[PDB]
């Protein structure tokens, strides 16, 4: 990718966030406009910045000075500095240039303000349902409740064998209680369950890894 | 004020097209040109191309050259974006980004709402409910499988159960339909007196379920 | 170089009030050409604001009109917005009927 | 009328 | 009189915005007569003045194909010049170009000139003989040495000297109920006072064509030339011009001061006092 930004970074309320968007080798960013986009759920993206260089730059109305921008030449990168985090400064956050003939954006930071501590995730597995199975069908549903940054990785075991085949994964979504919320689906043929002693469903946040097992 | 609104969602088959419009206000419609920006669900952003509202000049990405067509209406101040020979990887929320005539920071000032185009070779269809049964608190849900498109409405006990209550997001099978799962938390005591009794709602297909969700 | 615009908000002929006229906002002396002019009345923006088409001066800068048929009333307040990269915020400057 | 055939730079 | 016609280039690169931009203005003396505007809807040369409406559609299908001849060619250019001057693919960069002719008062050529600008700065020139150039750096040095190999000035000199003094002529003919007139300036003096020790003194001169007048301020005879606030001339909208000059004076001495209005709509030169 011509334009490469971290999918995502965390950091603490009061604290300081150095968002990069990274160009490509041979692409020299000094001559460049980087123009820094924030975008909140729900809503269309909006203007933060315009940086070249510290005397050519600019910077919204409405955009406080806590927000700045730099690049870093030795990386080959632009840089969106928030200082003093808060929790509106959580949001998606795209770099744009105009480079050949097009207008490129870079994938995207999500970025996460810490106003809670690290939540360890509760799940719940549940085996095909005896209905289902007279449908011809299996699917093993893993739900993944109270978690808090809101991040997780799931896996499935097949008699202590990895599964990655039949796996349907939802993004993180955030809960009332403002802890955050997953769900993955092991599809199978009904021969399948009933081929193997256990499956289990190891979901792994923040390292600690949390595992429910179920069995025929 | 500026104010560019745009038109509702829409659900088309692969190989059709869509028109998207957007209705610009409180400026001098001819004055600014118009581009169009996507984003994929849970993706980054793609521009698409720019069109002159007084000339009705256009330019197009590469990517677009062939199945895009910019438009506009002078006598009602809106633009139109039309995408042919549609697919699946076309499913994007489209909006439309008014652009600066100054040229001293921002390039896209003012956007519209977005309007989510979902592409998909499948038909309107109900879904399925299966219950998955529960094993001092016990954990039970039902599993509304393979509807399109969206949304369900889940609730337990036409309303009278709130507490403990958690409908999770629509996985996307690469069956083309959509998967869910609702949950509720209850006392373990409760388990053998107690009547749980999910409702279902597909408005698209004109569904309405009714599932008691029993253990074992 | 960069250069500022020159404003100038004045009338056709001279204002009598109740009498159709012409607000006219002349905006000279400025590099680059791009720019952002609106007329407003009692701070709203006027819909219908016509401009002349951009030429220059010796020195290279620009200059344009922007106009608007109005009828002068007593307490009716006109002003003219520019927007231009040599300025940190729009500049509004407001009709004074005896310049 | 316009000078006809413009050299470029 | 003395006569002139007039042509106004500016091309501006917007990266990301849009295509470059094109405006032609066309003048006869201080009358706009055509204009292009490659943001328009037509894609035409529009007539701008009365007189020029009487051309028939070979002359608009002529002046189109060549104004839009011209927006090609400085199109190319504006990537050229970036090209040149090492300038970035990202940035907005203005081309600006002016080329016409005088006649006398008998309707044969007195001058002709041809100057271009690069981001409000000149870049190349016609010289006053019509045979040379004048590049303002080493990058319109290239140009030069183009212009040169290509007989630019031969080609140059040969429109300024023939066909825009024969279509200058044929203008001032057609337009000859305007273009031929001066309409003299409606002078006028207002008092403002500032304070009990000082008062402005402000003259004015509105409705006058053309637009060439000089505003004089005198006490007692000396000119007051470092103390008069002069404004820009600027249009009235209708094809006039208006301006003022203003003093500021010692409150018992209004009567001193004596305002000169120049213009050649004028037989003799006016003299406003208070």
């Amino acid at each position: 990718a011509v334009l490469t930004q971290p999918s995502s970074l965390s950091a603490s309320p009061g604290a300081s966030a150095s968002l990069t968007c990274t160009l490509r080798s041979g692409i020299n960013v000094g001559p460049y406009n980087i123009y820094w986009y924030q975008q909140k759920p729900g809503s269309p993206p909006q203007y933060l910045m315009r940086y070249k260089s510290d005397p050519d730059k600019h910077q919204g109305s409405a955009v406080p000075s806590r927000f700045s921008g730099s690049k870093d030449a030795s990386a080959n990168a632009g840089i969106l500095l928030i200082s003093g985090l808060q929790s509106e400064d959580e949001a998606d956050y795209y770099c744009m240039i105009w480079h050949n003939n097009a207008w490129v954006f870079g994938g995207g930071t999500k970025l996460t303000v810490l106003g809670q501590p690290k939540a360890a995730p509760s799940v719940t597995l549940f085996p095909p349902s005896s209905e289902e199975l007279q449908a011809n069908k299996a699917t093993l549903v893993c739900l993944i409740s109270d978690f808090y940054p809101g991040a997780v990785t799931v896996a499935w075991k097949a008699d202590s064998s990895p599964v990655k085949a039949g796996v349907e994964t939802t993004t993180p979504s955030k809960q009332s209680n403002n802890k955050y919320a997953a769900s993955s689906y092991l599809s199978l043929t009904p021969e399948q369950w009933k081929s193997h002693k256990s499956y289990s469903c190891q979901v792994t946040h923040e390292g600690s890894t949390v595992e429910k097992t179920v069995a025929p | 004020e500026v104010q560019l609104v745009q038109s509702g969602a829409e659900v088309k088959k692969p190989g059709a097209s869509v028109k998207v419009s957007c209705k610009a206000s409180g400026y001098t419609f001819t004055g600014y040109y118009m581009h169009w920006v996507r984003q994929a669900p849970g993706q980054g952003l793609e521009w698409m191309g720019w069109i002159n509202p007084n000339s009705g000049g256009t330019s197009y990405a590469q990517k677009f050259q062939g199945r895009v067509t910019m438009t506009r209406d002078t006598s009602t101040s809106t633009v139109y974006m039309e995408l042919s020979s549609l697919r699946s990887e076309d499913t994007a929320v489209y909006y439309c980004a008014r652009v600066t005539t100054v040229i001293a920071g921002p390039v896209f000032d003012y956007w519209g709402q977005g309007t989510l185009v979902t592409v998909s070779s499948a038909s309107t269809k109900g879904p399925s409910v299966f219950p998955l049964a529960p094993s001092g608190t016990a954990a039970l849900g039902c599993l509304v499988k393979d509807y399109f498109p969206e949304p369900v409405t889940v609730s337990w006990n036409s309303g009278a159960l709130t507490s403990g209550v958690h409908t999770f997001p629509a996985v996307l099978q690469s069956s083309g339909l959509y998967s869910l799962s609702s949950v509720v938390t209850v006392p373990s005591s409760s388990l053998g007196t107690q009547t749980y009794i999910c409702n279902v709602n597909h408005k698209p297909s004109n569904t309405k379920v009714d599932k008691k969700v029993e253990p074992k | 170089i960069q250069r500022t615009p020159k404003i100038q908000v004045y009338s056709r002929h001279p204002a009598e009030n109740g009498k159709s006229n012409f607000l006219n906002c002349y905006v000279s002396g400025f590099h680059p050409s791009d720019i952002e002019v609106d007329l407003l009345k009692n701070g709203e923006r006027i819909e219908k604001v016509e401009h002349s088409d951009l030429s220059f001066s010796k020195d290279w800068s620009f200059y344009l009109l922007y106009y608007t048929e109005f009828t002068p009333t007593e307490k009716d307040e006109y002003a003219c917005r520019v927007n231009h990269v040599t300025l940190s915020q729009p500049k509004i400057v407001k009709w004074d009927r005896d310049m | 009328a316009i000078f006809q055939s413009s050299m470029t730079k | 009189g003395s006569h002139s016609m007039r042509y106004f280039y500016t091309s501006v690169s917007r990266p990301g915005r849009g295509e470059p931009r094109f405006i032609a203005v066309g003048y006869v003396d201080d009358t706009q007569f055509v204009r292009f505007d490659s943001d328009a809807a037509s894609q035409r040369m529009e007539p701008r003045a009365p007189w020029i409406e009487q051309e028939g559609p070979e002359y608009w299908d002529q002046e189109t194909r060549n104004v839009k001849a011209q927006s090609q060619t400085d199109r190319v250019d504006l990537g050229t010049l970036r090209g040149y001057y090492n300038q970035s693919e990202d940035g907005s960069h203005t081309i600006q170009i002016m080329y016409g002719c005088d006649v006398g008062p008998d309707g044969r050529f007195l001058r002709g000139y041809r100057q271009d600008a690069y981001d409000g700065k000149d870049y190349i020139a016609l010289n006053e003989d019509l045979r040379s150039w004048t590049a303002a750096d080493m990058a319109a040095q290239i140009t030069k040495r183009k212009w040169e190999a290509a007989h630019a000035a031969e080609q140059q000199r040969a429109y300024l000297e023939g066909r825009c003094v024969e279509w200058l002529r044929r203008y001032l003919e057609n337009g000859k109920e305007t273009l031929q007139r001066t309409d003299p300036p409606k002078t006028h003096m207002t008092h403002h006072p500032i304070s009990d020790h000082e008062a402005t003194l402000r003259c004015w001169a509105l409705g006058f064509y053309p637009a060439e007048i000089t505003l004089t301020w005198q006490r007692d005879g000396e000119d007051q030339t470092q103390d008069t606030e002069l404004v820009e001339t600027r249009p009235a909208g209708d094809g006039t011009f208006q301006k003022w000059a203003a003093v500021v004076v010692p409150s018992g001495e209004e009567q001193r001061y004596t305002c000169h209005v120049q213009h050649e709509g004028l037989p003799k030169p006016l003299t406003l006092r208070w």
